[PDB]
């Protein structure tokens, strides 16, 4: 069991009906390092409820 | 300008002196009450605040 606690409150005004996330390229030089095959997603999992 | 977002300038809020001990009118933070303040053992969470 886990409590979730607030951190934040904004005031903006915006309406959401849809959102999108953000993940991270590795580049590197054991890599080729380009947009084709030198990205890597490495390991993660995020779960969406 | 007034719009659909809440309201975010005003006249700031003065602070009178704290007064213990005694039956006073208080009014903290918008809580609005009619009592005697003392002090409290009692520890809060610090997001909590009454």
């Amino acid at each position: 069991f886990s409590a979730l606690e607030p951190l934040v409150d904004l005031p903006i005004g915006i309406n959401i009906t849809r959102f999108q996330t953000l993940l991270a390229l590795h580049r590197s030089y054991l890599t080729p390092g380009d947009s084709s095959s030198g990205w890597t997603a490495g390991a993660a999992a995020y779960y969406v409820g | 300008e007034l719009l659909h977002a809440p309201a975010t300038v005003c006249g700031p809020k003065k602070s009178t002196n704290l007064v213990k001990n005694k039956c006073v009118n208080f009014n903290f933070n918008g809580l609005t009450g009619t009592g005697v303040l003392t002090e409290s053992n009692k520890k809060f969470l610090p997001f909590q605040q009454f």
